[PDB]
């Protein structure tokens, strides 16, 4: 069934992701304040609350367990607030200042190369972070790559060293995927423009074992394009729109083992656009 | 004061020797028919047997277990002028391997038995020739190598000869080795041997005199005390003997206890790690039980048959 | 098995990865030798290298230990693990006798 929580906020929730296994609903708004929530049992209770932002917080990421109970903050402040729960209590452990604008999103990577907290800078870059133990995180960054700024963060998969890669995109229009090289300094491989309008959420598929790279790109123009690269040495995305969005969409989220697109857009309405056989996606809500 | 029992046991005929383990839930058994079998007491107290196998094709003189601080292990002697060396591995049924085995030994081995806890992981065997040569291995963890430490001569007919249980390194070890030759002259039927730490060698400490009847066996008990320990020799006459220390640190050799109550030559000697009995099995197949008193005193206590 | 671990069947996800076949591979860091029993030397593994005997002995059955043990990092000893859990599951002190509270030292 469903159960209901209720955000108590005095603004409007804009994020939300759950615990690996799924106790510890997050709430973001522009309170200025996120916090945890635990949802065991079907139940709602403010278990812990947080408060260290200056203006609205547009994100809420987790980490995988492995690495411990850590959580990530994306302020309009210009800020990474990482919040870690020790002893049974919330408490801040990390800041960063190393954007000149509001950070638009942080992903995590995948756990079996580390911990990075990439996130991108809007102005024309972005910002990789990872941890190197003892409280030392060194924040490497990107050198003017959009054009107005990036806005969403999107993590490849891991595969068979273990050559690191993510895709991204902003309101240039268009959506790149950012490789890093073997010396540690990233280098562009790829560029796809496609979008008539500012891309908002770019999402990149979760892989199974298949020969096959999947990524769903929203956009301001309200176009849902599975991109889809049937050779690991092609290279080439060959997009196929879905759907036609009366507005702008807004998110983009996969399903556990790559079946089922997650949507919402302007309508205030959320299609759980999943494929067919023909090819073909239809919306089964 | 006496109470004899039987218990169902499953058994052909007469063995050659058995023993025992210091958890009281293990024993083995080495029949005539040279094959080696072990019986396990369980937690209600039931003996059930867990192995049987054959050792070699002489017969299995006798059977000496091992300590508990080095691991599962039994220890062969075959009248086949070898030695077996057999350590149960279950995969659970047991399964028993001989993973080393003794056989410098021209002739047939009399006994062997583990030497002291304090010495490490060695042993000993004393054949018909008055030859005993004793054996250290120092891979503890590795069974299948065996260094022959060293090697002594008794010139006298060598049948059972106990190590004595001085172990602590605050003193120096000992071992008695004992004879059953049936020399027409009179001689001394036991002899003290102790190693030396400075020379790394063993000398006849002293050549127990007093002895000269036949003797089947030797039993020494575990102090555990304060000063010294005491003997026995099973022959015809049953006599216990207390040395009293002053190369070799001399002895006081004398009598403490001597019982002929069993009227016949002594095969097998009872065991006491508390002091106070001195039991012995002879000839005549009544079980003869002796101990101390109030007055220090050695009297016999219990008596009980064979069947 | 990524699945299965965040389902919350531990067990199940090694079972499942008992069947890869490329290595296991061993972690590098921080490793745990101990003090010989006889010799007192640090040996990696579980007989000596001089003495060739058993390193660890039970402080409980004073017996050679080669299987499952726990031990503390405060007091330096350690023990059987069904034996510990015994000792433990009553008892606030070091059955070595040295006053390490464990239950607090090594519950890090
Ligand atoms: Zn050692
Ligand atoms: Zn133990
Ligand atoms: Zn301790």
């Amino acid at each position: 069934v469903i159960n209901t929580v209720d955000t108590s906020h005095e603004d409007m929730i804009h994020d939300a992701q759950m615990d690996y296994y799924g106790t510890r609903l997050a709430t973001c708004s522009s309170d200025r304040s996120v916090k945890i929530f635990d949802v065991r049992n079907g139940g709602q209770i403010l278990i812990a609350d947080l408060r260290g932002h200056e203006g609205p917080v547009w994100q809420v990421a987790w980490a995988h367990p492995m690495y411990g109970n850590i959580l990530a903050s994306c302020s309009y402040d210009r800020k990474v607030i990482i919040w870690r729960e020790e002893n049974g209590t919330w408490e801040k452990s990390h800041e960063h200042a190393g954007h000149d604008s509001s950070v638009n999103s942080v992903c995590w990577a995948p756990h079996d190369y580390g911990l990075i907290l990439a996130c991108g800078s809007s102005d024309g870059a972005i910002s990789l972070l990872t941890y190197t133990g003892e409280g030392q995180w060194e924040v490497k960054k990107i050198n003017n790559a959009h054009t107005i700024g990036c806005n969403a963060v999107s993590w490849a998969p891991a595969v068979v060293n273990y050559i690191k890669r993510f895709a991204s995109g902003g309101c240039d229009n268009l959506i790149k995927l950012w490789k890093e090289e073997e010396d540690g300094q990233w280098k562009e491989e790829q560029k796809l423009e496609a979008h008539s309008d500012w891309v908002r959420d770019v999402a990149w598929a979760p892989s199974i074992g298949l020969p096959t790279s999947t990524i769903a790109s929203c956009s301001q123009d309200g176009r849902v394009f599975i991109w889809t690269c049937d050779d690991a040495s092609s290279n080439t995305w060959s997009p196929k729109l879905l759907h036609k969005f009366n507005d702008v969409v807004w998110h983009v989220s996969w399903s556990i083992t790559a079946n089922i697109l997650a949507v919402s857009g302007g309508d205030n309405k959320v299609t759980l656009w999943k494929e067919s056989v023909d090819g073909q996606w239809v919306c089964i809500s | 004061m006496f109470v004899a029992r039987s218990i169902a046991a499953d058994h052909k005929d007469l063995i050659h020797d058995v023993s025992f383990d210091f958890h009281g839930r293990r024993m083995a058994t080495c029949s005539s028919d040279q094959s080696v079998k072990v019986w396990d007491k369980s937690e209600s107290g039931d003996w059930h047997c867990t192995a049987s196998w054959k050792t070699h094709s002489g017969s299995v003189w006798r059977v000496t277990w091992a300590h508990p601080e080095f691991g599962q292990v039994l220890a062969s002697c075959s009248f086949d002028r070898t030695a077996a060396v057999w350590e149960e591995i279950v995969g659970g049924q047991s399964h028993w391997v001989k993973r080393t085995t003794l056989v410098d030994s021209r002739t047939s081995v009399t006994d062997v038995k583990f030497a002291p806890k304090h010495m490490g992981l060695m042993l000993a065997t004393c054949s018909a020739d008055g030859i005993v040569r004793i054996y250290e291995a120092p891979d503890v963890m590795n069974l299948s190598q065996w260094s022959l430490q060293h090697e002594i001569s008794c010139k006298l007919s060598c049948s059972c000869i106990s190590w004595n249980p001085s172990s602590s390194r605050a003193h120096s070890p000992m071992i008695a080795v004992g004879s059953d030759d049936s020399s027409p002259n009179a001689m001394a039927k036991v002899q003290i041997f102790e190693y030396n730490e400075n020379t790394r060698k063993y000398a006849k400490a002293e050549t127990l005199m007093t002895v000269t009847d036949p003797v089947h066996d030797i039993a020494f008990a575990p102090n555990l005390g304060r000063s010294f320990h005491i003997l026995a020799i099973a022959t015809k006459d049953v006599r216990i003997f207390t040395l009293k220390p002053v190369g070799p640190t001399k002895f006081e050799i004398h009598i403490v206890a001597q019982f002929d109550n069993h009227n016949s030559q002594v095969w097998r000697v009872s065991w006491n790690i508390t002091g106070t009995v001195l039991a012995s099995s002879g000839d005549d197949g009544c079980v003869r039980l002796w101990k101390a008193n109030y007055m220090d005193n050695w009297k016999c206590t219990g008596i009980l048959k064979g069947n | 098995g990524e699945i299965l671990y965040r389902w919350g069947l531990r067990e199940k996800r090694a079972e499942v990865l008992k069947f890869v076949s490329c290595p296991p591979d061993p972690h590098k860091g921080i490793e745990f030798g101990v003090y010989c029993s006889h010799c007192r030397s640090e040996v990696r593994g579980t007989q000596c290298a001089i003495c060739k005997g058993f390193t660890f002995q039970c402080a409980i059955c004073h017996v050679a230990v080669r299987g499952s043990s726990n031990f503390c990092l405060t007091c330096g000893h350690g023990g059987h693990t069904s034996h510990m859990m015994e000792w433990f599951r009553t008892q606030e002190v070091c059955p070595t006798g040295c006053g390490c509270h464990c239950l607090l030292e090594s519950t890090f």
